């Protein structure tokens, strides 16, 4: 669960950084593919 | 001269620090309310 990193906190979060980290092969959302405010993001790797 | 020492604290939520900074006597008057889910000071 690699340490589950709750990202929300409180912040502006900009998903499009995430194009420039590295390249991708997938990005499977069960959401709207094109990104709200969630209360909580629960990130982990 | 010097007190204060907290026993623990755990699964934190929230923390903001220093809204105005500043925080011959003065009358200090304060407000809490609690609305809709957001605490106003």
């Amino acid at each position: 669960y690699a340490w589950n990193r709750t990202r929300i906190s409180n912040c502006v979060a900009d998903y499009s950084v995430l194009y420039n980290f590295a390249p991708f092969f997938a990005f499977k959302c069960y959401g709207v593919s094109p990104t709200l405010c969630f209360t909580n993001v629960y990130a982990d790797s | 001269s010097e007190s204060g020492v907290y026993s623990s604290a755990n699964n934190c939520t929230f923390e903001y620090v220093s809204q105005p900074f500043l925080m011959f006597k003065n009358l200090r008057e304060f407000v809490f309310k609690n609305i809709d889910g957001y605490f106003k000071i």
